[PDB]
């Protein structure tokens, strides 16, 4: 799987920033957008309950 | 009688499947709980 | 006997409710105010939440010319606390012994309870005036 | 008196949905490909995890919520008849820093801080410890699911240190551990609670967890140690 | 005191899995090539 | 007789449950506290599960006015280890003997229990505080 | 008579000393533990301070088979702030009568002070077990 | 009487020696193994070390037909440090009664024992089994 | 009669199962462990399968204050074999002749079974432990 | 490490596990731990 090249421009921004705290900031909004885990098996299918 | 296979190896069907899933996106993990990321 | 009769005036001066449990005339009977012939019963204060400066009033008194005098027992806990005991009262005021008796027990410290007006030489008990506040 | 309570609930998840209330005809549009859906996930990967090894590192330790610090430590006088000896942090904690409790360890000790300021919508890594409301001189969090790793031995000072830098930890900070019994008797009975070896790491701090409080109303006794994921040592800062 | 337990379980592998309520229809669907599975295995080998 | 009384408070001082098992007064009546004439059945703490920190109280006495005294006992159990037991628990305040008598049997090892407060001269047996804890 | 007995068991459950002071019993003897025929004088308590997580027992008793209960009083002091009073403790397990008394007394909002164990409805008073904590 | 007999048979489950001292018959005799008749002093047992893995039978009996039962104490002792105690053994199997007494006291952190077979009811004491074992 | 009482404890020191069958009490009475009153039926025993390492406890007594003592048999089978008899057990503890009998008999050859703590002379029976291993 | 006590005279056999602990690996061994109550023999500190 290639990251987005947003994804990827967003870590390196938040990892550019001055100060400690303003990356870690800049990483929490861009894990707040992009989700903090990614699925990488699935079943496919239909389940009623 | 369809499969995953006939879903994968036409574009359409596959895109489709991609994309009705969010199979591209990741998932936030809130305070409230799981939620896709757009 | 009339003569011997008491009167519990619960004023709930704090914040926080509190609530009358396990009321119970041994002797004598309840009775609505002014009116010591028109007798209550128990479940009408029973489980009765006092508010946040509400006043509730309980009279007793003993029966139609009967030589006994009045007894009962009651318990004020606090409702938000599980129904934790706050306090437990003790009224007597007999028709044969002259000396009455006013007692309250408990050992809840979040609560604040002060009681004034009883008479314990002779005659009836009186008015018992009851502030009750919760820390 | 007579009482009935019913509760019917569906839940779809792939198929046609507006054939939620036809079973059959839910089960004859299962073979559609169009309405096929995720129905479970038997693998989920950290997303820093999908970032080159460089940036990966970084990234993991400044998500990091507490840093980490060993200090020294000195033996609380009193408490002689204790089976062991209890400690705590020598001298001030600097500025910014906490604590996090009693421990037997005699070589150092643990102090954190967090990494991210408060903010909106976002629950603090750690928390205030108050006096307790009634019949207890033990702490008590003031955020509702939080813990704290140790019991207290003296007067827990609200507002004066040793006792205003005392602080509490998200529950995803700590994880379950062991106890460690001394002492014959039930009055001078102390756990030292070490962590849970597993093949989610936790610290030997060695806490201190008097069994038997001599109050009333005391607070649920401390059963965690501190994940040594969420610390980050040699930052730096 | 009354207790009563119920519990039923149906499992489908090859044909048309749709008609797994319907035994007569499924085992009309047999006889379809486009549902056939593998319904046991008796020889496996190790990859190595 | 009320003058032949005893209370049992068990106390978990430790931090697993422990259960009551078996408990009979093969003489006398339990009763609820503060109040020997609320006589109360077996059952209302057969079986029960004292969670750690929690106290559990047993008052015993003498039935009314007769030459009884009261005798029972008790079993503590543990509910983790297959109501494996912790202890057997015999009380008996005679109202013809003097001596009164509290004895604790049994073998379990991992448990620790510790009796305090019995009177075994003369009168009544007294209240009895038992903390019991798991190593 | 040895029937009317009393415990009084002062268990410091804070970090600060407490001083035991003016005790007296007026009917009835202080003794010794378990054994009420070991008279103590009551300067064996007196001026005593019971250091924090350690408790002092008070045994009192009637004379021997006589028709006295024990009554007395004593005071709880902190000697940090020059021997002011805590409490005042009093109480009273008479021959001739079923009332037993036990009454805390005193203000000092410094310290909080705890007690149960008492029996006051009839017979002995019992083992009256008092937390105190200096806040 | 013959009916009142004990058995105490001390069986080390451990890796390490344990040694019997102050073995003493206060009531009844010490006697041989299935033979009431053969009075054996204390002497064969007292200062006598039970090997790891190995049973040793102490019999005792009260006097023959006579109104006695069967008293006595011993002590398991440590060797390996200096013959401290590991516990305190009183048997009670008395004529004139029907509770027997089996007491095991002291406290001794690195030792472990268990025992089975004891009979408190009534009759005689029985075969009781001691596992000795130390940690 | 309560004097005339037998205990049996079947022990599964080997590593395969065996199968209590045929338990019978003649004369007397089962009853549970500690409690001679409280009878037990014998079907609480037959066809039980006593583990490997699994201990197995039959208390047989006379009954209420009757001159009659205890009898019984039973039989140890191996359900690995189809049901083959192990051994064949008898007990009696008679009330009127002093003398006790306590037999086992059987040829199975790929069993041990080891008896150990029965009184022939005079009395009860006693307690008698029975080691079962299959070869 | 070694295995337990053994009638063998000759030899014994001594093992070394071949792969590091790793996140869902079970491992090939397992310590022995000296047992809770009355029982001087080791405990499997793992369940099977």
């Amino acid at each position: 799987i290639k990251l987005s090249p947003q994804f990827t421009s967003g870590v390196q921004a938040a990892l550019a920033k001055a100060t400690g705290t303003e990356k870690r900031e800049a990483l929490q909004n861009l894990f707040q957008e992009y989700g903090h885990v990614f699925r990488t098996k699935v079943h496919i299918g239909g389940v009623l309950s | 009688g369809d499969t995953l296979n006939d879903v994968i190896q036409d574009p359409t069907r596959r895109n489709k499947l991609i994309n009705d899933n969010n199979l591209l996106k990741g998932i936030i993990m809130g305070r409230d709980g799981p939620v896709p990321s757009s | 006997a009339y003569a011997q009769w008491v009167i519990i005036i619960i004023h709930n001066v704090g914040s926080q409710d509190v609530k009358i449990k396990n009321l119970k005339a041994s002797w004598g009977k309840l009775h609505a105010d002014g009116d010591k012939d028109a007798e209550v019963s128990a479940s009408n204060y029973e489980g009765k939440i006092v508010k946040p400066d509400e006043k509730l009033q309980i009279n007793a008194s003993g029966r139609s010319d009967a030589a006994e005098g009045t007894t009962g027992t009651f318990d004020l806990v606090d409702p938000a606390d599980g129904d934790k005991q706050v306090r437990h009262f003790y009224w007597d005021s007999p028709w044969g012994s002259k000396t009455n008796t006013w007692t309250v027990s408990g050992s809840n410290t979040k609560w604040m309870i002060e009681y004034s007006g009883q008479n314990l030489d002779s005659g009836a008990l009186g008015t018992i005036t009851v502030d009750t506040l919760k820390k | 008196s007579q009482n009935r309570k019913l509760n019917v609930k569906y839940i779809v998840n792939g198929g046609d949905y507006t054939k939620i209330q036809n079973t059959e005809e839910w089960v004859a549009s299962t073979n559609q490909s169009e309405h096929w859906r995720v129905i479970e996930v038997t693998e989920v990967t950290a997303v820093a995890d999908l970032l080159p090894q460089p940036i990966r590192g970084q990234v993991k330790d400044l998500l990091k919520p507490l840093l980490g610090k060993w200090v020294d430590v000195e033996k609380v006088p009193g408490l002689e008849s204790l089976p062991v000896s209890v400690y705590r942090p020598k001298g001030a904690i600097p500025a910014g820093w906490f604590w996090l409790g009693d421990t037997a360890d005699a070589s150092k000790a643990l102090l954190v801080k967090p990494t991210l300021p408060a903010r909106s919508g976002r629950n603090p890594a750690l928390t205030s410890l108050h006096q307790g409301s009634g019949m207890t001189e033990q702490p008590f969090v003031d955020l509702p699911q939080y813990q704290y790793l140790s019991t207290y031995f003296g007067s827990f000072a609200h507002d004066t240190p040793p006792g205003s830098t005392l602080r509490g930890l998200r529950p995803d900070h700590v994880l379950p551990g062991r106890y460690e019994m001394h002492g014959d008797t039930i009055s001078t009975a102390v756990y030292v609670t070490r962590p849970v070896d597993v093949p989610d790491e936790c610290f030997d701090l060695k806490s201190l967890v008097r069994v038997k409080l001599p109050g009333s109303g005391n607070p649920p006794k401390p059963r965690s140690a501190l994940k040594k994921s969420m610390v980050l040592f040699d930052s730096g800062e």
